[PDB]
């Protein structure tokens, strides 16, 4: 406002309000190993 | 304003009610663990 002393102030604006959507997607890997592989290829593969 | 206020979900989720009258009630049941059940009936009966 920047109001005086005697104005008799009045109703202001007030801000209008956004909502935004996030849809949270999904992101997927589906690797192939063989158990023979597993089992006998002592780097740990499936943590790698 | 309207974005500010979310509806108050739930409790549970109610679903329609359906009869649960099934005839298991008069009739007779039996705990069988084979793959069949046989029940032998004479058919007639006996002279005399």
């Amino acid at each position: 406002g920047w109001a005086s002393e005697t104005a008799a102030l009045s109703e202001t604006a007030t801000p209008q309000i956004d909502r935004i959507t996030i849809p949270l997607h999904e992101l997927a890997a589906m690797p192939k190993a063989s158990q023979r592989l597993l089992d006998d290829s002592a780097f740990d593969i499936e943590t790698w | 304003g309207g974005y500010l206020v979310d509806p108050q979900t739930s409790e549970t989720i109610r679903g329609v009610l359906r009869s649960t009258a099934s005839l298991r009630q008069i009739a007779s049941v039996v705990n069988v663990e084979a793959t069949s059940f046989d029940v032998l009936v004479d058919k007639t009966d006996m002279g005399s």
